[PDB]
């Protein structure tokens, strides 16, 4: 989970890979929070009205 | 069609033909010739022994 020891104790070259994993579940939750986010703010809005 | 084209010529030993390659290591890799990760081109080699 480490993305500094990947970098660290593995070879630049292939550490790509792992990086690019890690990036993508990363933005990947990330996108799935905001949707989460973006559907509770509606419904607060409903209520304020 | 290419924009400019690059020959780079000497003579390698056997023993480490397979240094010569992108995103690699070795013994002259890292001391006498270097190539880029992103490096796009040919390398051919044939014995002069």
């Amino acid at each position: 989970s480490v993305l500094n020891d990947i970098l660290s104790r593995l070879d630049p070259p292939e550490a790509e890979v792992q990086i690019d994993r890690l990036i993508t579940g990363r933005l990947q939750s990330l996108q799935t929070y905001v949707t989460q986010q973006l559907i509770r703010a509606a419904e607060i809005r409903a209520s304020a009205n | 069609c290419f924009t400019n084209v690059y020959a780079d010529s000497f003579v390698i030993r056997g023993d480490e033909v397979r240094q010569i390659a992108p995103g690699q290591t070795g013994k002259i890799a890292d001391y006498n010739y270097k190539l880029p990760d992103d490096f796009t081109g040919c390398v051919i080699a044939w014995n002069s022994n």
